[PDB]
């Protein structure tokens, strides 16, 4: 089967270095040309560079010229992309792609098989656990109707953070918003529930916060002021 | 008062049109199949036209001439004469139906002749054309049916003797009201549909043939002009832009190239790609040499392709010219009688004081208008001899 | 260099309708265009070649058309699997490749006004060193809405962060959160706080306020 | 300074069809979106329908979905609201409104006088 795989992703500091590898199975790389494509978080698709090992012809984009180098290895059937002196706007997801040669249909076949993609993020912040804070309603906040509870997590630097309500019990009417990037460089996130009764009957409402990279488990208790 | 001199004129011109229209159609039918390099699509339809006219001129003329020489139909006192009173309208209108439908089919075929001009055809009569001519023949014969029925020989008295006269007499309600709308039927079927259809299809053809040539000229000119621009360039940006335009032009020109020349266009695109790569690396002179390499391929392959294409489209048009010249001559010949009959039915007023002398004029013009229509049956060969420019050598040979 | 533009940024269409997306090229490229579909958390896969050509395995509902420098992608039946982002690409040569911005297709619903709540900062928050005031909009369609902060009847710009949520599969709705961050002096010298919300379903903007 | 006016109204038997047109002058109306509002005693200015810029679409509330239909005519700068299969609860005063944001934020500043419709 025809397959492409990518590797070499992680966390690097600004001005650092990285080396990404793209391996192909099911075909030889001397019958095709290999291209790299970049997608910024919440943006469109962008072209980066390409190489052809039949003639050893390479080209780059204007915004990444002089800092990225591309190479191929026909013995191991692989392509390599070396990145140096990265800046803030270089965090994205990277994809590998194949393109056919001219005299016939395969040129009209454009990009056929895409890679899985590798997430590359650059930052100048350390790893630390978050802080959990309550968001309680008032006695006049829709008395006799529906109230909303919340827990707010702040100042963390993993990519993912896990938030659960009552150890996975309450799920209906719960949605947590995507994390947003603060000015300093860390992240903030919120979780809110919309239970209709704020009485002391079933008002445990424990926010369980899991932060695997810092191996932090936090339990948050809410209380109606 | 009408005199017998015009009767003699009518009979002599009838005897003349017989001779003129017999041998011409016979020799056209001989040629259409005698010469090996002659048979194709439109020519078979022309032969069908000629045969349809030949049946009429070989059956109907030698009874009309006698009817004009004498004052009676053939075999009035014999039963067999009844049969020869319904063949006359049937053949005479079946011929016209065949001619009209064949002209319309020719117009449609000539429009299809340039709608996929890249596609090439074979030789001989196509598979569809034979069934097309068979359908035209059968449809004309069937559509001519409601004229033979009801045409009866009615008795009349003269000099104390009882003789016959052939005319349309009422038999049933549908043919009774048909006797009141057939005049509009003829003018709307044999004169209205063909002219409009041929005019409409002619204009579409003229539009298509025009654009194509414009596109070909645009592609060739942009190729030549961008090559000229690259010839004396100074920087990589302009070379890259001009080579991009040239690559787009080559792809668009190849897309319109029918399946020898495709190999030439592939080689052209390869050389353009080599020039683009050399320019992208960051050199100028090598790009100039690579662009200069394109001249041999341009002067070997593309010029011949352009030549042939232009010449072919010239030929395609000549055929359209012969077809539509035939259409216009048919319309010109068949207009006067229809106008005369419609005007006599509509604008003639019985209460008019001077309606007599005017009618004395009108009848006279009608007495030639009919004749004009008849002449059409023999105008097809001569018109083909002065128009086709290829039947000239056939007739001479 | 060769810029290429997509007209409709977002479409709201339901099951069983037809959609048409137009992509326009700046220069005169040939039929060398291609169409791609992307769903969240996945790599693109392609549908249409050469401005009119179907790939192997793609459903035959997708169609493409070309006219001069304008390219059209048409879908006749909208199955539930056809809710994703689409892209138009030109591939005239290796080093000249340009992508479109993108068009998002979403489900259609009935207009509903947001519900607005506010939350004052907590005691632990105000003893930590920084304070944050949050106010929340729930269960509205369509997406477009605006939130305005007011302190002491004085408008404030900056220090406000907005977060949005994708369409909930249960009801095809949204939620939005606005957080305003201040230092201790900023929260202590001012007195009145409020946030107001404006949506197409609201007759007049709705404000919710609190004091200390 | 934009002047807007809408017509139609009166007493209509149940099940009838009614058309109300809202027109205006003072701005380039073809670049905006216009909305309809319905006010009845005991109800505070409910929303009914909205028509966006040409080529975008129209949206309706749940109470009037299907029965109604909103249409745009940028040549004459008009919006049309067609209603059928009415019910006695419809009886109310209708207002036309024109928003103020090109990003469909939803700010309403110019409001019409409204027409009265009664049924049953
Ligand atoms: C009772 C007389 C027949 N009935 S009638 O009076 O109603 N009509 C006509 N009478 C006398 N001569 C007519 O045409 C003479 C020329 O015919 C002809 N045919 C084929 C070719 Br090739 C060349 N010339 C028509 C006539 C009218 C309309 C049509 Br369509 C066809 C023929």
């Amino acid at each position: 089967e025809v397959q492409l795989v990518e590797s070499g992703g992680g966390l690097v500091q600004p001005g650092g270095s990285l080396r990404l590898s793209c391996a192909a199975s099911g075909f030889n790389v001397v019958d095709f040309s290999l291209h790299w494509v970049r997608q910024a978080p919440g943006k469109g698709l962008e072209w980066v560079a390409y190489i052809s090992s039949s003639s050893g012809s390479t080209s780059y984009a204007d915004s990444v010229k002089g800092r990225f180098t591309i190479s191929a290895d026909t013995s191991k059937n692989t392509a390599y992309l070396q990145m140096n002196s990265l800046r803030a706007e270089d965090t994205a997801v990277y994809y590998c792609a194949r393109w056919g040669y001219w005299p016939g249909e395969p040129w009209w076949k454009a990009f056929d098989y895409w890679g899985q993609g590798t997430l590359v993020t650059v930052s100048s912040a350390s790893t630390k656990g978050p802080s959990v804070f309550p968001l309680a309603p008032s006695s006049k906040s829709t008395s006799g109707g529906t109230a909303a509870l919340g827990c707010l997590v702040k100042d963390y630097f993993p990519e993912p953070v896990t938030v659960s309500w009552n150890s996975g019990a309450l799920t209906s009417g719960v949605h947590t918003f995507p994390a947003v990037l603060q000015s300093s460089g860390l992240y903030s996130l919120s979780s809110v529930v919309t239970v209709p009764s704020s009485s002391l009957g079933t008002q445990t409402y424990i926010c369980n916060v899991n932060h695997k990279p810092s191996n932090t488990k936090v339990d948050k208790k809410v209380e109606p002021k | 008062k009408i005199t017998s001199a015009f009767k003699y004129i009518n009979t002599v011109i009838s005897c003349t049109i017989f001779i003129v229209g017999m041998v011409g159609n016979a020799t056209l039918l001989r040629i259409i199949y005698q010469n090996k390099c002659m048979r194709n699509g439109p020519n078979a339809l022309i032969a069908s036209l000629a045969l349809g006219d030949l049946i009429y001129v070989v059956i109907d003329l030698p009874i009309n001439v006698f009817k004009l020489l004498a004052g009676r139909w053939p075999f009035d006192h014999n039963d067999f004469g009844v049969f020869l009173c319904k063949l006359f309208p049937f053949l005479q209108k079946s011929s016209v139906g065949i001619t009209v439908l064949n002209l319309c089919a020719l117009s449609v075929d000539r429009y299809r002749a340039v709608a996929s001009w890249s596609r090439v055809q074979g030789i001989g009569i196509p598979l569809v054309t034979a069934i097309e001519i068979v359908s035209i023949w059968i449809l004309s014969f069937i559509l001519a049916i409601p004229e033979a029925i009801g045409f009866v020989m009615v008795p009349f008295e003269y000099r104390g003797e009882q003789h016959k006269t052939c005319m349309l007499n009422a038999t049933s309600k549908f043919m009774e009201f048909y006797q009141d709308v057939k005049d509009w039927w003829l003018f709307g079927f044999y004169f209205c549909m063909p002219l409009v259809c041929t005019a409409i299809f002619y204009t579409l053809m003229t539009c298509e043939a025009r654009r194509q040539l414009a596109d070909l000229e645009d592609n060739w000119e942009t190729l030549n002009d961008n090559l000229k621009v690259i010839e004396k360039a100074d920087n990589a940006a302009q070379v890259k832009d001009a080579l991009t335009k040239m690559r787009a032009a080559a792809l668009d020109a190849q897309k319109a190239t029918p399946p020898d020349f495709r190999h030439g266009f592939d080689i052209l695109v390869g050389q353009i790609d080599d020039a683009l790569k050399l320019a992208n690396e960051g050199k100028v002179k090598e790009a100039q040499a690579a662009a200069e390499q394109l001249k041999t391929t341009r002067n070997a392959y593309i010029q011949k392709y352009l030549e042939r294409a232009r010449s072919t489209l010239k030929q395609r048009r000549e055929v359209a010219k012969t077809v539509f010249c035939l259409v216009v001559i048919f319309a010109l010949c068949w207009f006067p009688l229809h106008l005369s009959r419609i005007l006599k039915k509509t604008v003639y007023n019985e209460m008019d004081k001077n309606r007599c002398e005017l009618l004395s004029f009108l009848l006279l013009m009608d007495y030639i208008g009919i004749n004009l229509a008849t002449m059409n049956s023999c105008i097809n060969p001569i018109a083909l001899y002065f128009v086709s420019k290829k039947f000239k050598n056939c007739f001479q040979s | 260099d060769i810029q290429m533009t997509q007209s409709p940024s977002s479409l709201s269409a339901s099951v069983g309708d037809r959609v048409t997306i137009t992509c326009r090229a700046s220069q005169s490229v040939s039929s060398a265009v291609a169409w791609y579909q992307q769903k969240p958390g996945k790599a693109p896969k392609l549908l249409i070649y050469s401005a009119s050509s179907l790939y192997s395995g793609v459903p035959s509902r997708f169609s493409g058309s070309r006219s001069g420098t304008d390219f059209t992608l048409t879908i006749s039946s909208l199955q539930p699997e056809d809710f994703a982002t689409y892209y138009c690409q030109q591939y005239l040569y290796y080093s000249l490749v340009t992508f479109g911005q993108g068009t998002k297709v979403e489900i259609k619903r009935t207009v509903a006004a947001p519900s607005v709540f506010i939350f004052p900062p907590s005691d632990s928050q105000l003893k930590s060193g920084t304070a944050s005031v949050v106010c929340l909009l729930n269960n509205f369609y369509p997406r477009e809405a605006k939130v305005q902060w007011k302190v002491d009847n004085a408008l404030q710009s900056g220090n406000s962060q907005e977060s949005v949520t994708e369409q909930d599969s249960k009801d095809s709705t949204y939620s939005l959160s606005s957080t305003l961050t201040l230092s201790k002096a900023d929260y202590e010298k001012h007195k009145v706080y409020a946030c107001e919300v404006t949506h197409q379903g609201l007759s007049s903007p709705v404000t919710k306020s609190f004091n200390r | 300074q934009v002047q807007l006016q809408e017509s139609g109204g009166g007493l209509v038997q149940p099940g009838g069809s009614l058309r109300l047109s809202c027109a205006a002058s003072g701005r380039t109306i073809s670049r905006y979106a216009m909305s309809w509002f319905r006010q009845a005693p005991g109800k505070e200015r409910e929303f009914v329908a909205v028509a966006r810029r040409s080529g975008d679409g129209a949206f309706y509330a749940d109470s009037v979905q299907g029965r109604f239909t909103v249409s745009r005519d940028d040549a004459k700068n008009t919006v049309y609201l067609q209603m059928n299969s009415l019910k006695p609860e419809d009886t109310a005063v209708y207002y036309c409104a024109i928003d103020s944001d090109t990003f469909y934020s939803g700010s309403y500043d110019y409001w019409g006088q409204g027409t009265q419709v009664t049924v049953s």
